[PDB]
C-alpha cells in the first residue's frame, strides 16, 4: 500500500481534497434560484411598483439561512468545513478503544489525532491505528502494536459535511440524500411563498367589485381576514417537510451519552 | 446516469314533466 | 463478564433532542458537579419539560 | 458444480453482473415521465403566460427525488450499488456462525468477505462457507472444514438493490415489488399536482365574475382561502401512499438489534 | 397405486402442470378491462381534447398493480410461480415431524425437499413420506420407514399460487376465493375513478353560470374546494374494500411464530 | 358439505338453508346495483342545474352532491338491514372454538 | 408430558401483522442474538408501536 500519510486506505479512506472545499459552492448542491422557480413555475414575483422581477441575490440570502435550518433541524453538517476540536479525557471511553464521538458528523476525513499536555503532543497515533465510522461520526484506535476525567487532553481535527452524490438515486454515507436537497429547497420556498403572497393583489384587499356603466367585474381572492394568499401551499409545504423530516430523522439517530 | 436536476355534459328540459 | 449492569435509563424530553455538543458538556456540568466523592450528597437542578428514569 | 468463483450456486447465487449496474436506469423500473403522464390522462400542465408545456427535466428530477423519498420512508436500497462495510467484531454474533447484518438490503450477492488486521486480511473465507438470506439482508458462515468487542474486524463487499421484476404480477426477493413502482410515482405525482394546482386560474382568485354588453359569466373554482386548486387530489394520494406503506412495512420486517 | 415421482395421490396430490404456469393469465381469473367498465357502467372516460377513449394498456398496467397490492394488503401468493427456498434448521420444529412453514402461501404442491449440507444432498425424503397443508402452508414428514439452530440446512421447491375455481360459488383451498377478484377490481376501480374524476368538468370548476342575450345555462358540479369529483365513489368503494378484507383476513389466519 | 333449499315456508331444517341469508345475498347484490345505478339517475357530475330558455324556465336539485352520491341513501339503509341479519346469523351459527 | 408450559405471549402490534418471511427472519435476528448463554444477558431494543408481555 501507498498512499497520502493520514489517509490511510482502510482506517481513514481519503474522500475530498482539502483544496475542494473552498472549491464548493451552494449550486454543485443543486441549490439555485432556478431550481425555486422550477417549483414555482407558471408563477413570477415582481415589484408591482415597477415590474422588476426579484433578484438572485434574495433567492441566495434564502437558500443560505435555508441551509442553516437544516443543518440545525437536524445534528449534521451539510457543508464541507474543517473542524479542531480539543476534547475531554473520559476514563470509560479512553478504556474502550480510546472511543471519541465528534461533535459534527458525518467525517469526510480525520485530518489529526494526538494526546498532548499544555499544547505539547504526548503521543503522535500512527495513521494505520485510526478507525473511522463516518456516518456515526464515530473514531477510534485499533494498536497494532487520580480523577476519572481531564479536560481537553485529546487533540482531533476532521473535515465534516458531505459530499454531492456521484450517482442518480443513489448516496453513499459520505455522500447528501437526494431528499435533504428537496428539503433545504421546501424551507426556501416556504418564504419564497410568503412574498408572494402579498402581490397577489392590491394591499390588504380580500374582495372587489368595480361597476362603470353597466360593465361589471368582480373578484373574491384567496386573501382573507385569517389566512393569507399562500396559506394552502405553505400548508402543504409543511406536510411535504414533516415526512422528509422523519425520514431523515430515521436515518440519522437519536443522539445518546452516557453519564 | 448523472443525478437529473436543475367534453360533454348537456342541460335540457324534462318534456315528458311539461307534459304533465 | 459479559452484562449490562445498567441500572436504567435517564429520559429527558423536549420538543427537540439536544445537539451532540450540548448534551457533552451537559455531560461536563454533571461531571464536574456530581461525580464520585467530590460530588456524592448534591442534587442536580433541571428544568426540562419531563424528566423520568427507567428502571432496567 | 462450476460457477464464477463468489458466486456458489447454494449460498450466494448470481443474480447480476457488475457490467449491468452501470446500465440500469430509472426507466428500466418503470419510472418515466409518461408514466407519470398517464395517471393525469387529460391534463395538461401549461404556463397560462406563454401555452408552452412543463418540460421533462423537471419529471425526471421529481423522480429521482421521489425515488430517494422512498428508499427513506422504507430501510431499503432500490436501485443496485456497490457497497463496501467494515463492521465491527461482537461476540455474541460472532459465535452464532459469524453472524452479521447489513446496513443495506436486500443483498444481490456477496462479492468479497474476509476478517482482516490493518487492511491485511487475516483469513480468506472459501465462498462455499458464505450462506446468504436475501431479502432479509443476514450473512452468515458454516464452515465445511480480552474484550467483548472490537472495530471494524470483518470486511464484507456486497451489492445490494433490486432486480426489476421478470413476470407480471410476481417477484422474486431480489425484485422490486409492483406496488412500490406505484407508490414512487404517487410520489412524483403529489408533487406534480402541487405545482400544476396553482395554474388551473388566474393566480390567487376564488371568485369571478364578468358582465359585458349583455354576456354574463360566473365561476367558482376549487381554489379557496383555505384550500389549493389540488387539494383533493393531493388527499386522496396521501390515502393510497398510507396504504402502500402499511402495505410495504409488513412486507420488509421490524428492525431489531440485541444490546 | 401409480404417480409422477414427486405427486404421492395422498400427501402430495398434483394440482397444477408445471406448463401451466407459463400458460396461465390474468384475464383467465376474469380480471380485463371489460370487467372494470362493467362496474362503470354508463360511463366512459375519454381525452377531452381528442375524444380518444383510455387504453386499455392503462387498465391492465393497473390490474398488475393492484394484483401486487392484494398480495401485500394479504400475506398470500395470488399468482401461480415456482420458488426455492433454502430454510433454516431449528431443533424445535425439526423435532416436531420436520415442521417448515413455507414464506408464501397456498401451497399447489411441493416439488422438492432435502438435507444438505454446502449444497451437497446429505438426504432425500421419500415423496410418500411428504405431507402438505396447502391453505395453511405447512409442510412435515412423517417417515415410514453443539447448537439449536444451523443456516440454511433444509433445501424446499415449491410452486405457489392459487388456481381459478372451477364451479361457480364455491373454492377448493388452492382456488382463489370469488371475492378476492372483486377485492382487486376495486382496487383497480378506485384508481380509474381518480381518472375519471379529472374529466366530468373543465379543470379547477366547482359552478359556472353563462348567460348570453338572455338565454341561462347554470352547473353546480360535484367537485369542490375540499372533495373531488368522484369522492362518493371512492368512499363507498373503501368501505366494500374493508368488508372484503375483514372477511379474506378470517379466511386466511394470523401470523404467528415460535421463539 | 352446504345446506339445501327449505322445503316449506318459513321453516328449515338445520341442513336447510334459513330464509333470512337468502335476503342477506339478494341485499349485497342489491348494494353493488344502487352503486352502478347512483351514477345514471343523473348527468355525470352534476349536483345542480338550472336553464332559462325563451320563458321556460327549469331547476333540479339532485341527491347527488360533493360528499354523496346519488344512491347514498338506499345503500346506507341496506346496510343497516345486512348489520341486523348479519347480528341474527351470527347468533343462530355458534362463536368458533379450539382447545389448545 | 402433556401441557402447555408456554411462559406467556409477546405480544408486539402495529397498523399491520408482519409477513411470514419478515417473522422469520425476525426470529433469525432474535436467535442470533439473544439464546443461550451466549446471548444470555443481551437485551432486545424493538421499536414497535406497543411491545405487551401476557403471562398465561
Ligand atoms: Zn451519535
Ligand atoms: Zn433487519
Ligand atoms: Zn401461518
Ligand atoms: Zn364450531
Amino acid at each position: 500500500l501507498n498512499y497520502e500519510y493520514p489517509y490511510h486506505p482502510s482506517g481513514n479512506p481519503k474522500h475530498i481534497d482539502v483544496s475542494e472545499i473552498d472549491n464548493l459552492t451552494l449550486a454543485d448542491y443543486g441549490w439555485s434560484p432556478d431550481a425555486v422557480k422550477a417549483y414555482m413555475f407558471g408563477i413570477v414575483v415582481q415589484n408591482p411598483d415597477t415590474g422588476q422581477p426579484m433578484g438572485d441575490e434574495f433567492y441566495n440570502h434564502i437558500l443560505e439561512r435555508a441551509v442553516g435550518k437544516a443543518e440545525r433541524a437536524l445534528d449534521i453538517s451539510i457543508l464541507p468545513d474543517t473542524q479542531h476540536e480539543m476534547r475531554d479525557y473520559h476514563e470509560t471511553e479512553f478504556n474502550s478503544y480510546m472511543f471519541v464521538h465528534a461533535y459534527r458528523k458525518p467525517i469526510l476525513q480525520v485530518e489529526n489525532l494526538q494526546l498532548q499536555f499544555n499544547g505539547r503532543p504526548i503521543y503522535k497515533y500512527p495513521a494505520n491505528w485510526w478507525k473511522v465510522e463516518h456516518l456515526a461520526g464515530h473514531v477510534q484506535l485499533f494498536p497494532t502494536a487520580g480523577a476519572t476525567f481531564a479536560p481537553q487532553m485529546i487533540r482531533l481535527e476532521y473535515v465534516s459535511g458531505m459530499l454531492p452524490r456521484k450517482k442518480a438515486g443513489r448516496n453513499k454515507p459520505w455522500e447528501m440524500p437526494p431528499e435533504l436537497e428537496q428539503l433545504v429547497i421546501k424551507y426556501a420556498l416556504k418564504e419564497i411563498y410568503q412574498v408572494w403572497g402579498n402581490l397577489i393583489i392590491g394591499a390588504g384587499i380580500a374582495n372587489k367589485t368595480l361597476e362603470v356603466d353597466g360593465i361589471t367585474e368582480t373578484i373574491g381572492t384567496t386573501q382573507s381576514a385569517m389566512y393569507g394568499g399562500a396559506s394552502a401551499q405553505i400548508l402543504q409545504i409543511n406536510e411535504d417537510i414533516k415526512e422528509l423530516l422523519d425520514g431523515l430523522r430515521a436515518y440519522f439517530g437519536y443522539n445518546m451519552i452516557g453519564l | 446516469e448523472k443525478p437529473y436536476m436543475i367534453y360533454t355534459t348537456r342541460l335540457e328540459f324534462d318534456t315528458i314533466d311539461m307534459i304533465r | 463478564s459479559h452484562g449490562g449492569t445498567t441500572r436504567g435509563i435517564l429520559q429527558i424530553r423536549s420538543d427537540q433532542q439536544q445537539s451532540q455538543h450540548a448534551l457533552e458538556n451537559f455531560k461536563r456540568e454533571w461531571k464536574s458537579s456530581l461525580s464520585g466523592i467530590n460530588g456524592s450528597w448534591q442534587i442536580p437542578v433541571v428544568m426540562a419539560d419531563d424528566i423520568k428514569f427507567v428502571n432496567m
